[PDB]
């Protein structure tokens, strides 16, 4: 009683870290995968999801 | 006047056999990056890693 | 004026601070396609813990996730009858274009 | 057998632009967008500032 | 006239030959629009005014 709200999140236990998947926002990101090449990718890029 | 849409192959052809995936992989392909060659060398090399 | 940006990209601060003017003076529209964002859904007991500023959200590069919160009100018990009247006004923004 | 040519990286070239500035309408301090489009719009935004 | 000359010399003994240099090749989402209709996948991180 008192729930504000029930979600269908991904399994962050499952999809772990180790596969370098982040969860905290709701969407699934990882860093380095698609990036640009010649300079550093910018922190927080849609392209992580 | 048209409809632009994804036909999966399924649809065409009957044998199953020779049929792996389906529209969600052009989907997905969909919110990707045009991504240049070496792009795509780090990807492979940061999904093995 | 219903104004639609498809990207903030060239556009000027002296530009941005004035559509967002006129969004507060002129009751402008104004929404804005460009940027990507993520949304935690906020309860009412918990707040507003992160915050934007119009001018961030009009200066931000494109391709970054914006991460914006918004608040599901239901769960707000209704207030004691001898709380004093509120003079003021609580305002607002930022808003979704999609569910 | 011979040492024709001078390899060299980011050739420079033989015109190039001036500019002289009203400093009166000029703000000294640099302009900026985003880093992305700054790395290539904005040496030009800066000349022609 | 010595400067012309010095120029043309200069230029007829330009015996440089451009290897490719430090080279940029942004996610394509990060540029706008009119930007990305210009670029073409990489270009040089010296890229000149134009």
């Amino acid at each position: 009683y008192g729930a504000a709200v029930v979600n269908i999140d991904l399994n962050r236990d499952f999809f772990d870290t180790a596969t370098g998947i982040d969860l905290t926002k709701g969407i699934p990101l990882v860093q380095d995968l698609l990036v640009p090449i010649g300079v550093t990718a910018g922190a927080e890029q849609s392209a992580e999801y | 006047r048209y409809h632009e849409s994804v036909l999966e192959i399924a649809d065409i052809f009957d044998q199953a056999d020779f049929i792996q995936t389906s529209d969600a992989v052009r989907q997905l392909r969909a919110l990707m990056p045009t991504l240049s060659t070496s792009q795509i060398r780090h990807a492979i090399e940061r999904i093995a890693q | 004026v219903h104004m639609t940006i498809n990207e903030r990209a060239g556009m000027s601060k002296l530009v941005a601070d004035n559509i967002i003017a006129s969004v507060i003076k002129s009751n402008w529209v104004v929404d804005i396609l460009d940027i990507e964002y993520t949304a935690e859904v906020m309860t009412p007991s918990e707040g507003y813990t992160q915050h934007v500023d119009a001018e961030s959200i009009m200066t931000a590069p494109k391709g970054k996730l914006f991460h914006l919160q918004f608040m599901d009100g239901l769960l707000r018990p209704e207030p004691s009858a001898f709380d004093p009247p509120a003079s003021g006004e609580d305002m607002r923004l930022i808003y979704p274009l999609q569910p | 057998l011979s040492d024709d040519f001078k390899q060299i990286s980011d050739p420079k070239g033989y015109l190039t632009y001036s500019v002289k500035y009203e400093d009166q309408f000029t703000k000294k301090d640099k302009l900026r967008a985003s880093e992305a489009d700054d790395r290539i719009v904005g040496p030009t935004v800066n000349l022609f500032k | 006239v010595s400067g012309l000359l010095m120029v043309l010399f200069k230029v007829m003994t330009d015996n440089r030959l451009v290897i490719v240099g430090e080279t940029t090749t942004p996610m394509s989402n990060t540029l706008s629009t009119v930007v990305n209709n210009v670029l073409r996948t990489t270009y040089h991180n010296n890229v000149g005014v134009n």
